[PDB]
Formats: structure tokens, C-alpha cells, sequence
RNA sequence: GGUGACCACGGGUGACGGGGAAUCAGGGUUCGAUUCCGGAGAGGGAGCCUGAGAAACGGCUACCACAUCCAAGGAAGGCAGCAGGCGCGCAAAUUACCCACUCCCGACCCGGGGAGGUAGUGACGAAAAAUAACAAUACAGGACUCUUUCGAGGCCCUGUAAUUGGAAUGAGUCCACUUUAAAUCCUUUAACGAGGAUCCAUUGGAGGGCAAGUCUGGUGCCAGCAGCCGCGGUAAUUCCAGCUCCAA
């Protein structure tokens, strides 16, 4: 914590988006990887916001530890933010659940229900025997 | 085949996309509209390789379906809409107006203009025919068709097309001494003026042209489209004024700037 | 002489083609009924069953025994002889084996004072010769 | 299909005939003077050297003024005198075919940190940029065959966390350390 | 046939056995060029010879 | 009538064509099943509906060859798609995860995609690159020097072997971060981690071609080696071994 910095570059904004995005590379000349949280939060106050609305990723680092260069992305609103960024980065900010059932699951269940035509009953009934 | 193709490979892509390998396998292939694939610039690259305001077709995609951008004063929310040459692409939110322009080297440049410049568009008349009625007829280098134009306009000469009419203000004769571009081929992006046009009957007609600097090179009738009165250009040019230039007076440019940055 | 007119490319060519059948490694390599004769059908190893072992004597000038098996291969069933080069690994061939043949070194030409012998045994049910000679793996018993 | 790109080369050749003693003594010379591996990577320099001859011939065999010929001329000499394998006053197309390959071996940065005096043999000086304690400007380089050029030959130093620039002694260092206060109070 | 196939690893089975001698371990790699061409690139000998070869039986 | 020694016609192809690949003075000679373009096919043929587009086969109809269920009355088939089996073979991978990227389809910002991406097997092949470095003692060597061989150290470079002898690191264990759809791997980074540093480099050779032994012990024209010359019939520079050398 004593010597971690955060630099930007290629900063740019956009309103097509409702955002502010640039890369950022930070500067640990003894520590590991800095966490993304703890970018969140720096860059938080870099830019007098919230570490709720920042959104950071792609930190890779540089041979021989030091400079990690990552792609920050800031926006003017959490509900924007909500509406327009990848829903496993809202997964990853816990924001969005993805309790959901296994891609071959789901592909059975969708095969099982064409045998069945038309009746409702039946066609939601399929799955539930074959678990 | 049993039918038409619907993908396009990444590596068989047309060159002046600037798209890389290793992406991915495929490539946006853009859909029917004004211009051939061949040289249309679809809007996914446009906004994704070309500006950045995009990183993924999934960005874009919502850029265009949250309608904001403008092509030829419509709005488009088609991802691979193909823009091709000198469709103003204007985006209001951010208030900028791109014109697509093909650069010296060939390939469609991030030219931006002013409004007032965005508000007309230059076009290529391709055929003139007689329709039912006795009513002319006027297809441009777009798939743009209108009615009732200047009888004294001919086929391959320019037209001023205003947006948000469609109607013809003004037109440039194809007549030796005019400003033109090259449109296609080896000589794409070059600015100069028509010096010479030999017809071969049965064929394509060549037509050679001299630029600011004195080369002269030549080309095809099909490649060229006139966008000047006499030398004035009716539009704004690009850096390097449509000037190709070759490799050894480029090296010695890039280490000025070098020298100058350093 | 040799004609050398502008328009003698259709002569060059049809006197190069006709000339290049008379020297033996093209003649081998176009024709096919060196690869209809050949055992292996173009193949650099091939796979057989043991038929028998023999011996085989040595040319005029050497004086030895040859341990050789004859092999009848799996595909095409054709009966071949095959040597098997070391001390004695011969004791680790027995009947009805699955051994695998490659070529003896010369592309279908006997090699050294073995007469008409162009196969030499690299497996044994599928173990190394050179496995069981050097005693790095054992016999599947 | 697969999106990858399996665009590859060899980078040397190995010679025409082997055994051959004047070849084998000259190759061996090099490796003892250079402190390099194995003959894969004199092999390696070799086929560096010969294909930039065979362009440098090519261009010669070009006419004079041909533009081609002077921009790729210019293009290489300028290479040729980034990595300092060549004086900058000699910017001619003929001096590139009296190069040697022990003029790009002495550009090594295994042979560099040598001459700096960073290391006390060739040898030590090998496994000293394999343990990754020299760096370049500010990049550390574990790579004995980095091609040092001129610009980067000055900023050639130690690597701040090997323990022969800052601080943070070796592990050996450190239990040696622990075992001596653990035996004497 | 013949039968003489009796001999088979005649010479291999009368061989002594005689174990190898267990010896420090060889150098690879760099090391290994480094004290090969140390042998015979740096060194001066007082004694004739006519240059004898490296594994000389004397 | 039309085509043919300017090679028609017929036959063969272990022939899909091309962009290209190997080799590399120049000229050429071989290879292109294989990711890009074009063509053809969906077990073999044949015929069709629909549709803008199919003679479609993850559409239909019939025959042939296989082949599934059957209550024997019938009914249902097409992996040269992704995986995965059997067979054939000298010969070729996991019945994994995901639509996160590139794009495609749809009424469509929202769904779907074994296209494709990711991981697993992977010495096909290509790039980089560990298996050690340094110092001090003995015994040598140097254009070494100090008195002119004699003796030594004001120097340098090897090899032999040691209580040396304390410095540097990984390969591995492994916390966290990072990566990522989620992982993995790489790069960071805690802590352990080297003195037969036993944390052990192999594959082929030592008559010539062709670098390397006229060493030693067995065998005795036998066993075997040997691409070719040739070696072996009791003193083997060539076999089987030990040691020592050679090449990568
Ligand atoms: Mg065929
Ligand atoms: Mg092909
Ligand atoms: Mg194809
Ligand atoms: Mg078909
Ligand atoms: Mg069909
Ligand atoms: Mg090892
Ligand atoms: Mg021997």
C-alpha cells in the first residue's frame, strides 16, 4: 500500500455509452498484482466517484513484476452501468446471478419437449420425470 | 453453393478493413445496400476499429439500437450497414459529422467536417434512362435513383445532393480540367485533374490525370469520380490532400516527426 | 546435334518425356509394377504373423547363419523374410508372433551377405527389439 | 475453422557435411570465447548472418538509383548500425558483405554485461542473466542472446530486486543467517 | 531347414558379466563445451608427440 | 458434315483445381486430402414437394446393399457435422466447458449456434532456454618475471580433490493476486525448496568414407557386425562387454 500508483492513458469519453474509458497501468515494484478492488477504490478517488461504478479488467503484467496494465471503464450512473456492460462483470461485481442449469441440460430439455406437439401440460411436463 | 452466401471469412475480408487475424475466423460481412462489400466500410468496424467507441459487436450493436447514429441524415440500426464512399455518418449525442473518404494510401480515413459541410453529399451519376410517362430518370454511384433532373447532366458526372430532400443543387460536368479522385484500383485515394480520357470502343475508357505535384498516373473511366470545378474541390479534403507519395519521401517524414516528438 | 529453333519447345519436351523412361529410379517410380511387387504396397513398416524361423546362409565370402523369420504379413497375405538383427533376439521370437517389419536399409535391394532378404523385424507383439535386447522391458507373459 | 496463424521458420541450418575438423575446431572456438551452448545457436548466428549477405548481394546485383535498392539499403544499413555490428560511417552496401559472425556475437547481451564487467567470466555472466539479475533501461532480460543495440548499451545494470543492486539477500543468505543466530544466542 | 538355429546368443550368454563403474556424474550442456574446449584450445604441452589424438592409448 | 501426328479418340492416375509447400547459384525437380477461393458428395443410384434460391438428404418418394423395434399386424433409418465406438491398418486426440470473443440466423438490444471460442491428449513440427557459477589451497603450463637452467610469486589460464565454502537461482511444494463466461496456463508475489547441488541427459559411434582406441577380458568364419568396402577360422583397431574418447 505504501508504493502502489495508478497512471492513465488513452482517455477518452464517450456518450454514446454514458462513459469515460482508458488504460491504466499501475505500478507495484515489490508486491504481487494488485487486487481489482483495490483498483477500484484508487481509481474511485482519482476520479471523485464511487467504487461501485468503476469497472476494470484485462490486468496483465509486465515480465519481472512492476507496471500491470489493465482497461478501466467508468460511467456517469449506476443504472447505466447496469444497462450497458457484460453481464459477467456485473456477475463479477455481484450485481447479476447466473444460478442457472448446465448448457447440456438445457439442450435435453429443449430435445424432450419437441417429441411433445402442441399440448401444454405435456410440454411442461416433459422435463420433470427424467431429472 | 445452393444459395447465396451469408458469412465472410476473416483472412478473405476486403484489405482496406485494416482487420487483423487473430480476432477470430469470420468477418462482419456486411448487408445488401448502396455500395458493393468490396468497398463499403460496415459500421461495426467503423465504430469498433476505426473510433474505439465500441470494443465488441455486442457494444455497437447497442450504440446502433439506441439510435444514434446517422448515415446520410437516416438513421441506421443495422450493425453491418455498408457506409461506402462519402456517406456522412453523423452522430448527434457527441455532436460530431464523419465523411468516409478513402486516405493516400487507399483506405477509408477518419475524416470529420463541419455540419453545415455534412448537410450535402457529393454523388456519381451512373445511368440516365427514360421511364414510363417520358419521365428522366438519374441512378447515382448509391443505389439512390431520383426523377426530373438537369437535362444537361450526362452519365458519370457529380451531382449535389442535399440530405433531408434528395433533390440536386448543383452539378460538375465530367470535362477535362476538373478535380476528380480515383475511386478503385492501384491509384485508390489519389486527388487530381482530369488531363486526358481515350476511348477504346467496345471497352473501358482510360482516362489519365496529373495531381498538385505533376505525377501523372492513369485509370479506368469506372474508377473515377469527379468532386471538383475545375480544381476547387467541393468538399474537404484529407491530410495529404489525396497526395501519393512514395516510400522514401514517407521514411524521412516519419523521422522529422520523430526528431521533432523527441 | 541438338535442334535449337525458337519453336522447338514441343520436341525438347516429347524427347525429354520419351527419354526419361530408360534410367531405372523413374522407370520404378512411374511405372507401378514395382509397387505392385513391392510386399509392403508403398509403406515404410508393415505388420505379419511369424510363420517359421530360418536360418540363412551367408554369401560366399562370410560364413554364417542368419536368424531370419518368414512372416506372413496381415494385409494382402503376402509371405516374406525378415532378419532379425541382433545376438539373440531371435529367442524372443516364437511362433504365431505379431511382428512388425520395416525395409533392411536399400529400398528393396538385399543388403551385406544375406541373399534375398529386404525386411528386418523392429517389433515383437508389440515390444522393441531393441527394448528386449537392452532388457528394459520384459516379454508379455 | 481454427482461428490460429502456425506461421513458423527455422532459424539456422545445419552444415552440409559433418566431421570435417577445421569446421568442427572454428565452431568450438566460438562457443569456448562466447560462452554459448551448443552449436545450434553458432548455427543460428550463421544463418543471420548469411541471409542478411544474401540480401545485401541481392540489393547489389540492383541497379544504382534504383529506388528499391536505396530504400531497402538505407532500411538495413540502419539496422546493421542500430545493433552496432557496423560503424556509422560506413553506410555502404559493400561493407555488409565484409561482416563477420563474431561481430554479432560480441553484441550479445550475455557477452555485453562480459565487457561491462557485470560479471567476472562469460560463463557467470550467462547464468547470472538466466537467475534474472540484469536489466535493460528498466525491462529485466533473462535472455542470454538479447541483441543489445547502441541506445540500450548504456542502460545496461543490475536488476534492483536481485541481491546486487537493492536490497533482499539470497535464500541460501537468509538461512545461513537463521541457522547463525539460532546456534549463537 | 537345416538346423542350425540351436546357436542363437552363443556369444552374448558365454560373456562375462562385469558391472560399469559407478563414476561422478558428466557435465551437460554449457558446461560440458566449456571444459571440452578448454582441454584442447588452452593448453601447452613440452612433449612430442606428433600430436596425438585425443584418446591415445600410450 | 465435325475432330485428328500441332497427338484426336481411347486407356491409366496411388488426379478434386488453384492460391501455395519442400529443395534452393541460375535453370529446374517433386508435393499441394489439409483451415483461403472455386467444384463435387452425403451408403449407391434415380425422381420430386416447398421455396427467391435445393434435384436439399440433421426434407420427402421408390429400388439396391446394410441395418433397428415388433405383441410378427406393422413402424422407424443414414455421424465424408461435434465428441465417442468397431473395423482397417505402419499410421492419427476428450462421449469436456461456454456463447465471454469473431460472426451467423430470427418477429429480434433480450433467444439459439459441437459455427466458433476455451480447456484436455499431443517429442507432427517451429521459437526461446536449465542440468551450474565464483573464490581460496595444494601439483602442472604460460610471450610470465626476479640472479646467466638451478630457487621463488610482483601476474595470467587450465585440469586433478578436498573437512572446502559461503554466495545466486530455478525444477518442484504452495498462499494470494491476476487471467478467464468460469477455470487452466503464463507473468507477478508470500513461505519452504541444492554439495555425489543422488534435483544423475540421452541417442548413436570409435578400420576407412567420417570425428573418435593399433586399451583390456571373452568368442573363435561360431555368435554376430557390416548402408559400401569389408571384420570374425584361438594375439579381432570392426563381434559380446568394461574403461576411455567422438558427434548432436
Ligand atoms: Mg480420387
Ligand atoms: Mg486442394
Ligand atoms: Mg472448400
Ligand atoms: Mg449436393
Ligand atoms: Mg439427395
Ligand atoms: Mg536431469
Ligand atoms: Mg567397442
Amino acid at each position: 500500500n505504501d508504493t502502489v500508483t495508478i497512471r492513465t492513458r488513452k482517455f477518452m469519453t464517450n456518450r454514446l455509452l454514458q462513459r469515460k474509458q482508458m488504460v491504466i497501468d499501475v505500478l507495484h515494484p515489490g508486491k504481487a498484482t494488485v487486487p481489482k478492488t483495490e483498483i477500484r477504490e484508487k481509481l474511485a478517488k482519482m476520479y471523485k466517484t464511487t467504487p461501485d461504478v468503476i469497472f476494470v479488467f484485462g490486468f496483465r503484467t509486465h515480465f519481472g513484476g512492476g507496471k500491470t496494465t489493465g482497461f478501466g471503464m467508468i460511467y456517469d450512473s449506476l443504472d447505466y452501468a447496469k444497462k450497458n456492460e457484460p453481464k459477467h462483470r456485473l456477475a463479477r461485481h455481484g450485481l447479476y446471478e447466473k444460478k442457472k442449469t448446465s448448457r447440456k441440460q438445457r439442450k435435453e430439455r429443449k430435445n424432450r419437449m419437441k417429441k411433445v406437439r402442441g399440448t401444454a401440460k405435456a410440454n411442461v411436463g416433459a422435463g420433470k420425470k427424467p431429472k | 453453393a445452393r444459395g447465396p452466401k451469408k458469412h465472410l471469412k476473416r483472412v478473405a475480408a476486403p484489405k482496406h478493413w485494416m482487420l487483423d487475424k487473430l480476432t477470430g475466423v469470420f468477418a462482419p460481412r456486411p448487408s445488401t445496400g448502396p455500395h458493393k462489400l468490396r468497398e463499403c466500410l460496415p459500421l461495426i468496424i467503423f465504430l469498433r476499429n476505426r473510433l474505439k467507441y465500441a470494443l465488441t459487436g455486442d457494444e455497437v450493436k447497442k450504440i446502433c439500437m439506441q439510435r444514434f447514429i446517422k448515415i446520410d441524415g437516416k438513421v441506421r440500426t443495422d450493425i453491418t450497414y455498408p457506409a461506402g464512399f462519402m456517406d456522412v455518418i453523423s452522430i448527434d449525442k457527441t455532436g460530431e459529422n464523419f465523411r468516409l473518404i478513402y486516405d493516400t494510401k487507399g483506405r477509408f480515413a477518419v475524416h470529420r467536417i463541419t455540419p453545415e459541410e455534412a448537410k450535402y453529399k457529393l454523388c456519381k451519376v451512373r445511368k440516365i434512362f427514360v421511364g414510363t410517362k417520358g419521365i428522366p430518370h438519374l441512378v447515382t454511384h448509391d443505389a439512390r435513383t431520383i426523377r426530373y433532373p438537369d437535362p444537361l447532366i450526362k452519365v458519370n458526372d457529380t451531382i449535389q445532393i442535399d440530405l433531408e430532400t434528395g433533390k440536386i443543387t448543383d452539378f460538375i460536368k465530367f470535362d477535362t480540367g476538373n478535380l476528380c479522385m480515383v475511386t478503385g484500383g492501384a491509384n485508390l485515394g489519389r486527388i487530381g485533374v482530369i488531363t486526358n480520357r481515350e476511348r477504346h470502343p467496345g471497352s473501358f475508357d482510360v482516362v489519365h490525370v496529373k495531381d498538385a505535384n505533376g505525377n501523372s498516373f492513369a485509370t479506368r473511366l469506372s474508377n473515377i469520380f469527379v468532386i471538383g470545378k475545375g480544381n476547387k474541390p467541393w468538399i474537404s479534403l484529407p491530410r495529404g490532400k489525396g497526395i501519393r507519395l512514395t516510400i522514401a519521401e514517407e521514411r524521412d517524414k516519419r523521422l522529422a516527426a520523430k526528431q521533432s516528438s523527441g | 546435334g541438338k535442334c535449337r529453333g525458337l519453336r522447338t519447345a514441343r520436341k525438347l519436351r516429347s524427347h525429354r518425356r520419351d527419354q526419361k523412361w530408360h534410367d531405372k529410379q523413374y522407370k520404378k517410380a512411374h511405372l507401378g509394377t514395382a509397387l505392385k511387387a513391392n510386399p509392403f504396397g508403398g509403406a515404410s513398416h508393415a505388420k505379419g504373423i511369424v510363420l517359421e524361423k530360418v536360418g540363412v546362409e551367408a554369401k560366399q565370402p562370410n560364413s554364417a547363419i542368419r536368424k531370419c523369420v518368414r512372416v506372413q504379413l496381415i494385409k494382402n497375405g503376402k509371405k516374406i523374410t525378415a532378419f532379425v538383427p541382433n545376438d539373440g533376439c531371435l529367442n524372443f521370437i516364437e511362433e504365431n508372433d505379431e511382428v512388425l517389419v520395416a525395409g533392411f536399409g536399400r529400398k528393396g535391394h538385399a543388403v551385406g551377405d544375406i541373399p534375398g532378404v529386404r525386411f528386418k523385424v523392429v517389433k515383437v507383439a508389440n515390444v522393441s527389439l531393441l527394448a528386449l535386447y537392452k532388457g528394459k522391458k520384459e516379454r508379455p507373459r | 475453422p481454427v482461428a490460429r496463424s502456425w506461421v513458423c521458420r527455422k532459424t539456422y541450418v545445419t552444415p552440409r557435411r559433418p566431421f570435417e575438423k577445421s569446421r568442427l575446431d572454428q565452431e568450438l572456438k566460438l562457443i569456448g570465447e562466447y560462452g554459448l551452448r551448443n552449436k545450434r545457436e553458432v548455427w543460428r548466428v550463421k544463418f543471420t548472418l548469411a541471409k542478411i549477405r544474401k540480401a545485401a548481394r541481392e540489393l547489389l546485383t540492383l541497379d544504382e538509383k534504383d529506388p528499391r535498392r536505396l530504400f531497402e539499403g538505407n532500411a538495413l544499413l540502419r539496422r546493421l548500425v542500430r545493433i552496432g555490428v557496423l560503424d556509422e560511417g560506413k553506410m555502404k552496401l559493400d561493407y555488409i558483405l565484409g561482416l563477420k559472425i563474431e561481430d554479432f556475437l560480441e553484441r550479445r547481451l550475455q557477452t555485453q554485461v562480459f565487457k561491462l564487467g557485470l560479471a567476472k567470466s562469460i560463463h557467470h555472466a550467462r547464468v547470472l542473466i538466466r537467475q534474472r539479475h540484469i536489466r535493460v533501461r528498466k525491462q529485466v532480460v533473462n535472455i542470454p542472446s538479447f541483441i543489445v543495440r547502441l541506445d540500450s548499451q548504456k542502460h545496461i545494470d543490475f536488476s534492483l530486486r536481485s541481491p546486487y543492486g537493492g536490497g533482499r539477500p539470497g535464500r541460501v543468505k537468509r538461512k545461513n543467517a537463521k541457522k547463525g543466530q539460532g546456534g549463537a544466542g | 531347414v537345416h538346423g542350425s538355429l540351436a546357436r542363437a546368443g552363443k556369444v552374448r550368454g558365454q560373456t562375462p558379466k562385469v558391472a560399469k563403474q559407478e563414476k561422478k556424474k558428466k557435465k551437460t550442456g554449457r558446461a560440458k563445451r566449456r571444459m571440452q574446449y578448454n582441454r584442447r584450445f588452452v593448453n601447452v604441452v613440452p612433449t612430442f608427440g606428433k600430436k596425438k589424438g585425443p584418446n591415445a592409448n600410450s
